[PDB]
């Protein structure tokens, strides 16, 4: 208590830390699934899955009973924070209950969680998430959705402790596309497609974005290149692609094949 | 300073105990 | 010394100033005719 | 409450019937209802020091006893407001009254209590939780920048009663009641909180990040840290703004706290038209920085005990968006006009001074204050963590650091950026004379440093040692005739020269170096420093060989080298990419090695 | 209005110093005015100074000589200080207690003014942006004044500021692009030699019709002194952001203001302050030099040039010092040039003005006025070393470009500084004889002035 | 350890009692549990100004810069309280530290320290602005106890004397650094260069000494002697004849 933490204080602190506490274990695991992690924070989970009231677990504090290491309380209410965090931030996809372990156990094992990179990635991760909460439909808007969606299962699927570089690229890719101006419209498209073609599949969307919007995200790339025209059969080879539902890279190719032809109806 | 402030403290003892 | 014998008062002060803004004129003035005598031996050396 | 007048001496009123009054404690006297502070208690009376003129109070008057010392207002409502010493809304006086002046007695609220704002409450919580005081248990949406947090008073717990749904509200409806031993707490959107005590944390954490300015200076040679001190000369015609506008700018601070202390009338006016003009890039967008930016503005005629409680205001602002987890940097202008309308405070209360007249707590205050700063962990749940940075500026008379301020201020803070009028005269910008300037806090900017930028640290000793032994060979160049130069002094007086121009100068009315990131800089200073490495190796190793190699070789044989070291300042950070223009640096070193061999 | 009627008091019990204790006053008022009826008839007047309970403390104006406490009567105003203001008052001499005194009748009031006033808001006032003109080019060319500034005068006891002051006053103006302009003049403890000739200099010179005089004598009530700058800048408020006019304030040795100051001070039984003054020296002059600036939505502005006579020659003592910490720049009257027979005696290479950047350009002056005012400037310290080097070095031993150096010495001196006390040279004409001094030099040794400007202007 | 600690965000009027407290926990640890203490006071001119700021508070005398006449009468129950006691096997050793304002040893709380203490250490800024350490200036610096503890069986005969000798050799040393600065390099004498040497070579092995480095007195003797042997044994005429026929040739 090195200057301000009276006893009252201290103690009215440590009672809050345990309901904050019991808060996010509430809310990570509305049906108890995670046994061993319930297990792990049991003397804390106590106090508060039986009704003690704000006085009684305040003097539980001041006798003894109860956990009053505040700072023991702290690092062990950052990790559960950071899993809540992890397992809210990827929300539409889920997660199952081996990597959720896997994941909390190699956090529990850090020398310090707030000077970690699983820490850094999250902040990544929550300021792409965050900066689509309430925007506008745009081609970089739409841009970015889609590669949050792609990010967002791959982290899923794989997980935000180990190194998966298909996941620091679409990290990296994200967070420079999110810091573009919105005026540079030939930049934002470059991006897209660069991105496209660096990516082992040719179907991506493949259930990680709904069809109604794979359908606004082949048609924003369909009157990208109309502008650039310079014919009437390229023309109607272009607006023939126009039905397609699954946003392929072989689309792409086709649209930089079909401006090949375009190219070449000039001198 | 110091010794002003002595004077006027001494007029303000005595107006109010008198 | 460390100081001059003087006694403290608004009358030494300025007399003080005085002295040392004299004295620090004749240092810019000493400090050109230095600097005019250099140049002469920097010439008279090359020649 | 309401004593009464019974006499009136200046701006000292006396008051009686005023018994339960506590010392420091606010009132409202007159039928104006001026501001003033109980400052002596004897009996049943009460001495006031009135803030405005006293002109016109008659006996008989009324006296409004206020309950609380000299605090602030937190809520939603900071963000681009202009406020004073005592937080008038000025902006909104100048509305409401449509007059161009202060009015006597003015009494209006500092947030105002029409605009509805967006609040939604914390989700996990419901009737029955334990909430202990710093927790954020909401969330008003402010505007596009700011997200404001909504925390408990720092001495409150119990249990929720009721917390209202998402919705509209302006700050007076109720949206949390608690419970505690059978007391009933209401909390609206805003909290009161007196300036004079520092706020609570958890624990003040040692402060381990950089403060991103923007120039090389100030970023290389003498660092600040999130949560640091530093200090400026405040002068005329020292390009004084490029602190202030670069803090607001480009930083990586949340939150923007500017201060006037007193400042004369004219230069306030140019502060409040300046400031409302600067821009940001966020996500993209363009937006104005008084979006996250919140002015406090004293000038010499406005009550002297405004221009004193000024950097309190300014403080406990600050102190208030640090505990929602952000970095907030305060930035207190003229701290030596602070200084003034303290000795003339103590003055009026006839006490003895000291050295120089100023008060004998003038060291405690100029302590106590700067010990305010830092990085803290919150108190509160949502396990966050915040900084607060403070920049003061002193005016010492004619350039002189022995000023009472100007002393204690050198001793207390870590940083001293030297502005100097000699290097304005010269257009050299910044005019920073990293010659007296200092920075103390490089021994803890060494795990950082160390963990992203290895080889930097032997970087900035190379180029201080540079600076400076071009500096102490000044009259071996005058008192002798410039031509016993020994190579190394040659090849020295020519690369800190180098430095000088092109690394140490920058440009903001440019598209290039406005900012300038970190890589940039430190590639920039590796390549320099590489570069006289293998100019001075070149040299001393064929010392005495029959084939003397002199500057006058080096010049000769790297002719476009040495161009493209000083044109490395024009690579755009926008326009170019960072591993485009790592990629250019790298080629210009292997350039340079290539180029030194096929001089020997 | 105030309807009711006035209350008399014949319960005078204490007279010491200039003050008048009275008690069983009903409601003391505080800063009130009192009109004191003597025993045998003579009218004096004053103002409450402190009250406490039923008992009042009245300063009186014209002192306590022949004042008993048995048939003395105080008739209590019910009012604090103010005064009837319109803009019949430009082209009139008042006193310092603001009565006319020259041979007129009152003022019909437009309204009438708390003499105090209130202080601008901060966010209201606008930055300064064109020139005020005074005619005098060692100001004009070189120390330009712009609409909106405070600038204060540097000088001593027996240098010819006065004159100087007077000059200002009757030749200001605004510059003549390709006038709603007002001066308010407040002398504050001159002799009667002085107040004589500020009266008749300004009456006989054809301007007295856009000037207000406010003329307070050194043996007048030295209450009066406290009031006079006051009522002149409640004057200029009312002319400037009510009228709309563009008003220059000139008020004559604030250092008389700061010894009235220390006077009514000690009269409080206040323990002296820091070398004489009180401590709260710094709030009073700045609720002064405050009541100036530009302001928003109002097409006036207000120009403030203090005057001062630093005692002992010093620029730290308490006066100087703090008008340095609420001004924009200085002037100074030097004693060098003085003896020297130069009129008007301006030290130049000392001498600032903050916000000239401000009142000089293209659209405002001139598009040549910033470089000629570097290079003048320039120049002028170059040949006063110059003149340095010669005395040590010997004049058959200097070089050619040091003999110009020596001859724009003087003619700077006798030409562009030395004006003329009845001379109003525009700063056309100033900008005009700078560069007639400036082509003494090859266009090449004019390094601070740009070539694009070097061709438009020097080939004449 | 025992740690008393009053922060800068404290009370100012608690200051005055902080002192107090450590040295009545030293007294019964040192003269009751027999004990030996080493107290360390932290800015004693911040206990300094917070007694000025209560003197001035109830306008009191004052002595020089406002500092109350009972300064040193009140300082001196503080630093009073430091030594042995017969019968009993303890000790208090007290090491104030201080700030002097503005490096003025004139200044009144560096001043009445002086009367009080027996001996003082100077941090000089001079050598600091080198990057010596430790910058330690001896010449203003003493200590009161000094020739009853050295010596023949406490530490070795030739102590006091090396002492003496280094001290006159560093002032003549600095006297000629500063004639040279208005004489010139080419102006000094055969023996102004030796003090020239001398003060160089001990301001950098005797003086700078490192952060971690424990050394011996008897280390500390031999470097005086290796930095003594510079000058021919008549110009140390400090040192008695039969001590140089001892120590000098070796």
């Amino acid at each position: 208590k090195m200057g301000g933490l009276t006893s009252e204080q201290y103690h009215s602190q440590v009672v809050g830390k345990i309901g904050y506490i019991a808060r996010c274990m509430q809310t990570i695991d509305p049906e108890n699934n995670l046994k061993k992690i319930r297990e792990d924070y049991q003397d804390v989970l106590i106090w508060a899955e039986k009704n003690y009231r704000f006085e009684e677990i305040l003097e539980a504090s001041k006798s003894g009973k109860c956990p009053n290491d505040l700072d023991a309380l702290s690092r062990r209410s950052l990790i559960l924070q950071e899993l809540l965090r992890l397992v809210s931030s990827i929300s539409p996809f889920k997660m199952k209950l081996d990597l959720i372990e896997s994941q909390y156990e190699k956090m529990k094992q850090h020398v310090n969680l707030w000077k970690s990179d699983y820490h850094v990635k999250l902040n990544q991760l929550n300021q792409l998430t965050d900066y689509l909460k309430n925007a506008a439909p745009t081609p970089k808007n739409n841009f970015l959705r889609a590669m949050t969606s792609v990010l967002q299962m791959q982290i899923a699927q794989y997980g935000i402790t180990e190194d998966n570089e298909g996941i620091n690229q679409l990290f990296k890719l994200g967070l420079h596309l999110l810091a573009m101006a919105n005026e540079k419209i030939d930049e934002q498209y470059h991006l897209f497609k660069g991105y496209v073609k660096d990516q082992p599949e040719e179907s991506p969307f493949e259930g990680i974005l709904p069809a109604e919007d794979q359908k606004i995200l082949v048609k924003t790339m369909i009157d990208y290149a109309m502008p650039k025209l310079s014919s009437k059969v390229l023309q109607d080879k272009l607006s023939a692609l126009s039905s397609s539902d699954v946003l392929t890279k072989t689309l792409l190719d086709s649209i930089d094949r079909i401006v090949k032809e375009n190219e070449k109806l000039n001198a | 300073f110091y010794r002003l402030k002595k004077i006027q403290e001494k007029k303000k003892i005595l107006k109010e105990k008198s | 010394k460390d100081r001059i014998e003087i006694f403290p008062s608004r009358m030494a002060q300025t007399i003080m100033k005085a002295r040392l803004k004299g004295a620090q004129t004749g240092r810019n003035l000493l400090k050109k005719k230095s600097d005019a005598l250099t140049l002469r031996f920097r010439q008279i050396l090359k020649k | 409450t309401f004593g009464y007048v019974h006499g009136v001496s200046g701006p000292v009123v006396t008051a009686c019937d005023m018994a339960g009054a506590a010392m420091y404690e606010l009132v409202r006297v007159g039928h104006s209802e001026l501001v003033g502070e109980i400052i002596r208690l004897e009996g049943d009376m009460a001495t006031i020091q009135v803030y405005e003129e006293t002109s016109g109070v008659s006996v008989g008057d009324p006296v409004l006893r206020t309950g609380k010392p000299l605090s602030v207002e937190l809520g939603p409502g900071i963000m681009g407001a202009i406020f004073d010493g005592i937080q008038r809304p000025l902006s909104d006086i100048s509305s409401q009254t449509q007059s161009i002046y202060i009015p006597r007695g003015v009494n209006v609220s500092a947030l105002s209590r029409d605009i509805k704002w967006d609040f939604t409450p914390c989700k996990n919580l419901r009737v029955g939780s334990h909430i202990t005081g710093g927790d954020i248990y909401g969330i008003v949406s402010e505007n596009s920048l700011i997200k404001h947090k909504i925390m408990l008073p720092p001495r409150n717990r119990g249990t929720v009663t009721y917390i209202a749904p998402p919705g509209n509200y302006d700050t007076s409806d109720v949206v949390l009641e608690l419970e505690f031993e059978g007391v009933k707490e209401k909390f609206t959107m805003v909290q009161v909180w007196p300036v004079r005590q520092v706020r609570p944390v958890t624990e003040k954490l040692p402060a381990n990040h950089p403060l991103l300015t923007g120039q090389r200076v100030l970023d290389a040679l003498f660092p600040c840290v999130q949560g640091g001190t530093t200090a400026i000369p405040g002068a005329f015609g020292c390009g004084k703004t490029v602190i202030s506008q670069s803090l607001s700018k480009y930083s990586n601070s949340d939150v923007i706290i500017y201060v006037g202390c007193g400042e004369r009338g004219n230069e306030m006016s140019e502060v409040l038209r300046d400031f409302p003009e600067l821009t940001m890039e966020v996500d993209g967008k363009v937006e104005s920085i008084m979006k996250r930016t919140a002015l406090v503005a004293n000038t010499s005629n406005m009550p002297v005990a405004a221009r004193e409680a000024s950097i309190y205001t300014g403080i406990t602002l600050s102190e208030y968006f640090r505990d929602m987890g952000y970095h907030v940097s305060m930035m207190a202008d003229s701290t030596s006009r602070w200084a003034e309308a303290l000795r003339e405070i103590s003055g009026r209360l006839a006490e003895m001074p000291a050295d120089s007249g100023y008060p004998a707590y003038l060291g405690a205050r100029l302590a106590s204050f700067y010990e305010r700063a830092g990085r803290v962990k919150c108190l509160g749940n949502p396990e966050r963590e915040g900084s607060v940075s403070i920049v003061g500026a002193v005016s010492p008379p004619g350039g002189d650091f022995s000023d009472p301020v100007t002393s204690a201020t050198l001793g207390i803070v870590q940083v001293f950026w030297g502005l100097d009028k000699k290097l304005a005269q010269r257009k050299h910008f910044p005019s920073v004379n990293w010659l007296i300037s200092y920075s103390k806090y490089m021994r803890a900017l060494d795990e950082y440093y160390d963990k992203h930028f290895t080889e930097f640290v032997p970087l900035r000793t190379k180029a201080k040692e540079i600076l400076q032994e071009e500096e102490d060979l000044a009259e071996i160049v005058q008192l002798v005739g410039k031509a016993s130069l020994a190579e190394t002094d040659k090849i020295t007086l020519e690369v800190a020269k180098l430095i000088k121009d092109d690394f140490l100068q920058q440009n903001g009315y440019t598209p290039y170096d406005r900012f300038c990131p970190f890589y940039k800089t430190v590639g920039m200073l590796s390549n320099m420093i590489a570069f006289y490495d293998m100019a001075r190796r070149a040299v001393e190793t064929t010392a005495q060989s029959d084939n003397k190699i002199t500057w006058s070789i080096i010049r000769e044989h790297m002719g476009d080298i040495l161009y493209k070291l000083s044109s490395m300042k024009f690579k755009d950070p926008l326009k170019d990419g960072e591993a485009k223009i790592k990629s250019d640096y790298a080629q210009l070193l292997e350039d340079m090695q290539n180029a030194f061999r096929s001089l020997e | 209005y105030l309807s009711q009627p006035r209350l008399t008091y014949k319960t005078v019990s204490g007279v010491n110093g200039p003050l008048v204790i009275l008690d069983h006053v009903k409601f003391p008022r505080y800063a009130e005015i009192v009109h004191l009826t003597l025993p045998d008839g003579t009218k004096r007047s004053g103002q409450v100074l402190e009250v406490s309970g039923s008992k009042a403390v009245v300063q009186v104006f014209e002192g306590t000589s022949g004042i008993d406490a048995k048939k003395t009567s105080c008739e209590f105003t019910g009012d604090i200080l103010r005064t009837p203001v319109s803009e019949d008052m430009l082209g009139r001499v008042f006193n310092g207690s603001g009565k006319p005194i020259d041979r007129g009748p009152v003022v019909l009031a437009e309204d009438f003014l708390d003499i105090m006033g209130q202080p601008i808001n901060p966010q209201c006032r606008i930055y300064p942006e064109e020139m005020i003109q005074t005619g005098i080019s060692a100001i004009d060319g070189m120390n330009s004044i712009a609409r909106g500034q405070k600038i204060p005068i540097f000088s001593a006891a027996g240098l010819p500021h006065n004159e100087i002051a007077a000059q200002i006053c009757r030749q200001a103006g605004l510059v003549k692009k390709s006038e709603n302009f007002a001066i308010v003049f407040a002398a504050m403890g001159v002799n009667m030699e002085t107040a004589r000739f500020f009266k008749s200099d300004f009456e006989e010179n054809g301007s007295m019709d856009n000037v207000c005089l406010f003329l307070n004598l050194a043996n007048d009530p030295t209450i009066e002194r406290i009031i006079t700058p006051r009522l002149a800048l409640t004057t200029a408020e009312f002319l400037a952001y009510q009228c709309e006019k563009h008003v220059l304030v000139i008020l004559t040795d604030m250092s008389s203001y700061a010894e009235a100051l220390r006077e009514v001070s000690a009269a409080r039984e206040e323990v002296p302050g820091r070398r004489g003054f009180p401590g709260y020296m710094y709030t009073d002059l700045a609720t002064i030099y405050e009541r100036a600036g530009r302001v928003e939505g109002r097409n006036g502005s207000i120009t403030q040039i203090p005057i001062l006579t630093m005692p002992n020659d010093d620029i730290t003592h308490p006066i100087p010092d703090l008008t340095g910490y609420i001004t924009e720049g200085q002037i100074y009257v030097d004693r060098q040039l003085h003896n020297r027979q130069i009129y008007p005696p301006i030290n130049v290479l000392p001498s600032l003005s903050r916000l000239m950047k401000s009142a000089i350009g293209e659209g405002m002056t001139r598009k040549d006025h910033a470089d000629v005012s570097n290079q003048l400037y320039a120049c002028y310290a170059i040949g006063k070393d110059v003149q340095a080097m010669k005395a040590v070095v010997g004049e058959e031993a200097l070089t050619s470009d040091d003999l110009l150096y020596l001859e724009f010495l003087q003619k700077f001196e006798r030409n562009f500084i030395a004006q003329g006390p009845y001379e109003n040279r525009t700063v056309f004409e100033t900008l005009d004889i700078g560069w007639q001094l400036l082509r003494i030099f090859p266009k090449e040794m004019l390094k601070r002035i740009p070539q694009s400007t070097l061709s438009e202007f020097y080939p004449r």
